């Protein structure tokens, strides 16, 4: 499902080494190491990101994300 | 917030 | 205040835009040549608007003359449109703070985001065509529109009219490219990806250009200016740096090798760790 | 050969560990993690990228790409 | 606990490969390698960060940090 | 020896995971992965780079490069 | 000891995969790979760096450095 599409409101490095972003008022975490700098770059530049996951409640995990210029 | 027209 | 944007000729159109800019904004000291500048919107209280009467869709004729746009002054957003024949203001859902006396206000369910408008219009701005003929069609669609929820054709009309009014006020590049469609040849303006990217970077540009002091170039995300004539040929009016001025952090610029960078852009490609460690650490 | 030249319209990391970029209206993907920061940096700075392949094809993989300011 | 919220006043790469930041007048170190470039870019742009740790005295360690848009 | 000094005219990721740059009209490639984002940053910002190698023919390899600002 | 404090005058990736910086007229090298992007970032954005080490003779190694805007 497309869970959220919006700008990153905050990001957080977690104690278990996963990485959280808040998008559309909901928090999503990922364990994909490759995504940590990419998500911070999106936050820094105000990219619209699309979080895709099988559950969309706040606190769900994701491994797929789109980085848009608009 | 995404760009408004 | 009320202004007219007259589409009769390229002269009338550019003169209209220049008059609006002179009234609502003040030139930057360091990006100004003659009376052509990058200007900063003068502060006004939140909710202040100006009206734009659309004229000249049929060259120099007093017809197709019942459309007015309501523009929030501090950010140049179109808040909605007025049918002056029916005295009705159709107002986007993100502008409930804009009140226009003397009209019937229809508060719409539709918000003014380009994402929403492009979805309802089934029309992407990248590659969108605008001609005098399609502006007449847009006008007729807006005059036929009724109700609280934008239709496809009303949304296409708003996409076209916002591009050639508010976005042209912001960006001399869009003014220059579109105005060719007003000539007797009646060619077609095609909005390019670069045009679209300019509109999407307006707030970021607005935060950076007040710091310009004659550096050899300016870099803001995907946008590059290599000299003052590139700046002036592209940008006309910027925000007074408004929430759109800041994404994160508090540093507008970094000067790197006599180029003024948006600090956020540099930060976003300098936040990489050692490449071998990145790629092996799966 | 040169498959596509232009700025990056969007990028996406997929659940199957591929990284897609859209360039000049066509989507291409790579599984080289080295290219993820390079491509995303190219995206956010507006570099012109040239995707190169032995066999150019929409929806096909790549691992050769030129970067120009 | 949320120990310190503010801009990074300086950062420091340490001989044991940990990484120190000073936030709200107190120094905090982390052994999370991935935080090194993320913190430096936050520092560069004046990003507000929140250091989270079990102890908040200057000299404490952390493995959790939030990157804010303030 | 100093093979080439100037700004990076283009860079290129290669199918064998090497990385090519063109400097002062000559092309050089490196197998050192750490140089890939560093050279990209240099290219983006107009650094003057000096390619250093014992073979300076165009199309040759390198693993030493100096980075200078204006 | 504070070996050197100032702006990075140049940086250099070396054939042995170490990384050299020149600060306040003196050259120092480090073998720590994650310092390579951290130092190049500092060089590009004009940070003041403070090289800290047991020995501070020109051409010596280091693995501690402070970064200030």
């Amino acid at each position: 499902a497309d869970c959220a599409k919006g700008k990153i409101e905050f990001s957080k490095y977690n104690e278990d080494d996963t990485f959280t972003v808040k998008v559309d008022g909901k928090e999503y975490w990922t364990s994909r190491w490759n995504l940590q700098p990419l998500l911070q770059s999106a936050q820094l530049t105000g990219m619209t990101v699309t979080i895709k996951s099988s559950t969309c409640e706040s606190g769900s995990g994701f491994a797929e994300v789109q980085f848009n210029n608009d | 917030r995404r760009r408004r027209a | 205040r009320e202004f007219t944007i007259d589409f009769s000729t390229q002269q009338s159109y550019v003169s209209s835009l220049n008059s609006i800019r002179t009234e609502i904004s003040t030139p930057l000291e360091h990006i100004s040549q003659g009376t052509t500048s990058v200007s900063v919107i003068n502060h006004t209280p939140p909710g202040s608007y100006f009206a734009v009467d659309i004229r000249g869709l049929d060259v120099y004729q007093a017809r197709f003359d019942h459309l007015r746009l309501i523009i929030e002054q501090n950010n140049l957003y179109v808040a909605g449109f007025v049918n002056t024949a029916t005295n009705t203001f159709y107002r986007f859902s993100d502008f409930t703070h804009i009140s226009v006396p003397g009209v019937t206000t229809v508060s719409m369910t539709t918000d003014s985001s380009y994402t929403t408008l492009q979805r309802v219009a089934a029309l992407e701005r990248s590659g969108m065509q605008i001609s005098r003929h399609s502006l007449v069609s847009s006008y007729l669609a807006l005059m036929e529109f009724s109700g609280n929820t934008m239709t496809r054709d009303a949304s296409r009309a708003v996409l076209r009219f916002v591009t050639v009014t508010a976005e042209a006020l912001r960006f001399r590049q869009i003014q220059r490219e579109f105005r060719q469609a007003l000539s007797e040849t009646a060619p077609v303006y095609t909005m390019t990806p670069g045009d679209v990217d300019l509109t999407l970077n307006w707030g970021r540009i607005s935060n950076v250009l007040p710091e310009y002091r004659g550096e050899d170039g300016v870099r803001v995300g995907r946008i590059s200016f290599n000299n003052i004539s590139a700046i002036l040929g592209t940008v006309a009016v910027i925000l007074n740096c408004q929430p759109e001025c800041q994404i994160t952090g508090d540093r507008p610029v970094i000067k790197i090798n006599n180029t003024l960078w948006e600090s956020n852009t540099a930060a976003a490609f300098l936040n990489r760790k050692s490449q071998f460690l990145y790629t092996t650490g799966k």
